[PDB]
């Protein structure tokens, strides 16, 4: 049986760019988010724009 | 990479100039020396670049 | 359009089911809504369960 | 102002003072040309290293 | 997936070129352009031209 | 922002970074084949035994 597919949630590297925004953690954190529905996700892509 | 010394050169040639524009006119009647003022760039990055 | 003014001409719809499983699909890309599966949940996308 | 009527005024650059700018100015200029060919030298390492 | 290709929108060096019309922005802004069209463009070149 | 009068806006491409991306992208590239390649090695295997 595939007990289940788990990720490897290492902090990978951060590259530095030198856009605004573009925050990004290296600690267990996530960011919050939520979508035009209202549902509530999580991520750490923290590529961000307006 | 270019970039921050292509204008120290552009900068460097420009003191260069502004020197030799004073020493050729040396002792010219009326004449007021020059010297170069220059400046450095920033931007969003918090690297420098140039002059 | 050439005035530098747009206008929209319409929204996509889109259609859940009670199941999907029982729909009937036809001789080509479509599915028909049938008994199986009752009428489809009509509304736009971004929005709800759609 | 305060002007006079015979007398004649000369430059007011000082001549040696610029002797020593212009050493100044050249071994900057040179340190300049230093770090191009540095910069370019990186550059055509990141090329034939391949 | 390609989310987006995403421009870099760091201002690159002021270079001193001695022609006169040439201006050029170094912060957020952007120059406004039009067509023959009379469609509205947005640009950040400065050499400009009679 | 402010705007300078004969100065003009260099692009913001970094060379050497291009470059080191560029290199990076084409390992990715060659993986990418690597695993097209092992995924139709993995096709005929099944398809060539019976």
């Amino acid at each position: 049986k595939v007990a289940g597919i788990t990720q490897d949630f290492t902090d990978g590297t951060t590259t530095n760019t030198g856009r605004g925004l573009d925050v990004a953690i290296s600690q267990n954190g996530f960011f919050r988010l939520v979508d035009s529905n209202g549902s509530v996700f999580y991520s750490r892509n923290g590529q961000f724009k307006l | 990479s270019f970039s921050q010394a292509v204008s120290g050169l552009n900068a460097a040639a420009t003191n260069l100039d502004v020197i030799g524009n004073n020493i050729a006119n040396s002792a010219t009647y009326g004449f007021k020396s020059g010297t170069a003022s220059f400046a450095d760039m920033f931007a969003g990055s918090k690297v420098g670049l140039g002059v | 359009y050439s005035n530098e003014q747009e206008q929209v001409l319409g929204q996509i719809v889109l259609a859940n089911f009670a199941n999907n499983e029982g729909l009937a699909s036809q001789g080509d890309n479509v599915w028909a809504a049938t008994q199986a599966s009752g009428v489809a949940l009509l509304g736009t996308a971004g929005s709800g369960n759609f | 102002g305060k002007l006079t009527n015979g007398a004649l005024e000369a430059s007011n650059v000082d001549l040696s003072k610029e002797l020593v700018n212009m050493i100044v100015a050249q071994r900057n200029y040179q340190s300049n040309a230093q770090t191009i060919k540095t910069q370019d030298q990186i550059l055509n390492t990141l090329v034939n290293l391949r």
